């Protein structure tokens, strides 16, 4: 068994738009709506399949048409938040002053709307952070990725803060070399 | 910020059995986390998932044009996307990279967890062993699960509670789709 | 090699 999902959203007030393709649970590639630009995953996808992102404009289009509709069906019933777990993982097994990367994974939330900071040592850290979008879950909540590719030392500790609004205070996941 | 937040979510998915020997499309319609509308290729028709819904299974079950788009869908849509894809993540393959570690349950003085770390697969169904002297030990056996790592690799990690003496040869044993034969990798105390 | 994407059916008003 596989599944291939062509998974959107559209969420108000934020008017922010989402459009992806997932294989098992993994994105194979999301629409940049304001660039109109097709993302793959991973590089290789793109030499093997193309996909005209300019179309994945107006799906986004009728979901926002779409969303006006229920939203005053539902008598404009807003949408409860769902708060996310956090882990934070290295992918690899932690050795001194070998480059690694520390994955912060962000799961089971909604809205799909997210602030997400890696500190190191109490510091906001950028150089060389990346991201996926919102992937979807088989619940209908979201969950996400965000990667710090490090070189683990004594000296450093690092953690993932995460706010959302079902939390009431930032959710701080905490990572050191053991 | 406290503006109420509303949601609009659509999943059109394909569900593949043998390959495209079988074929199963699903159109799906959420207002949050709430499907309220879907059509499913077994029947071929809208219907109603909650009374939210309701109003789209008639209107759209009135348009005759409207539903043979979506009864095609299994051939022009999941098929062919099936076609597309298949060759590097129906037929992708990545084998794992086995490390084994010792640790501590809590800090003690003696190193009593024998962390096998298996890294960097796909696809995500594996299977892990421990083996003592070359019988396999089945009590005192944890893991994390399996663990997404989201850039489309898995990791799990499988540990061994136990207290290593000399003379024990330790076997950690991988089985998985990427190999031919099992993955061992011993550790001696 | 074309991936095809489907249409999401629109609500009336
Ligand atoms: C919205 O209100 C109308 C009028 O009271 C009612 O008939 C309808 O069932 C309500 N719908 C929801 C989803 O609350």
């Amino acid at each position: 068994e596989h599944v291939i999902i062509q998974a959107e959203f559209y969420l108000n007030p934020d008017q922010s738009g989402e459009f992806m393709f997932d294989f098992d649970g993994d994105e194979i590639f999301h629409v940049d709506m304001a660039k109109k630009e097709t993302v793959w995953r991973l590089e290789e996808f793109g030499r093997f399949a193309s996909f005209e992102a300019q179309g994945a404009l107006a799906n986004i289009a009728v979901d926002k048409a779409n969303l006006e509709i229920m939203t005053k069906r539902s008598n404009y019933t807003p949408i409860t938040n769902v708060p996310p777990e956090v882990t934070v993982l290295t992918n690899s097994p932690v050795e001194l002053r070998e480059p690694n990367v520390l994955i912060c994974f962000i799961d089971k939330f909604t809205p799909p709307v997210v602030n997400v900071t890696w500190l190191r040592n109490g510091k906001p850290v950028t150089t060389g952070v990346s991201e996926t979008v919102f992937l979807p879950r088989e619940d209908h909540l979201f969950r996400k990725f965000h990667y710090l590719p490090f070189l683990p030392s004594t000296e450093d500790v690092y953690d993932c803060r995460v706010e959302h609004w079902g939390l009431d205070e930032p959710l701080l996941k905490h990572w050191e070399f053991d | 910020d406290t503006r109420p937040r509303f949601l609009e979510q659509v999943k059109h998915e394909c569900h593949f059995f043998n390959g495209t020997e079988r074929v199963r499309f699903l159109d799906r319609y959420f207002y949050h986390q709430e499907e309220y509308v879907r059509f499913d290729s077994d029947v071929g028709e809208y219907r109603a998932v909650t009374e939210l819904g309701r109003p789209d299974a008639e209107y759209w079950n009135s348009q005759k044009d409207l539903l043979e788009q979506r009864r095609a869908a299994v051939d022009t849509y999941c098929r062919h996307n099936y076609g597309v894809v298949e060759s590097f993540t129906v037929q992708r393959r990545v084998y794992p990279e086995v490390t084994v570690y010792p640790a501590k349950t809590q800090p003690l003085q003696h190193h009593n967890l024998l962390v096998c770390s298996v890294n960097g697969f796909y696809p995500g169904s594996i299977e892990v062993r421990w083996f003592r002297n070359g019988q396999e030990e089945k009590t005192g056996v944890v893991s994390t699960g399996l663990i997404q790592n989201g850039d489309w690799t898995f990791q799990t990690l499988v540990m061994l509670e136990t207290v290593p003496r000399s003379g024990e040869v330790y076997t950690c044993q991988v089985e998985h789709p990427s190999l031919t034969s099992p993955l061992t990798v011993e550790w001696r105390a | 090699d074309i991936f095809e994407r489907i249409a999401s059916e629109a609500s009336r008003l």
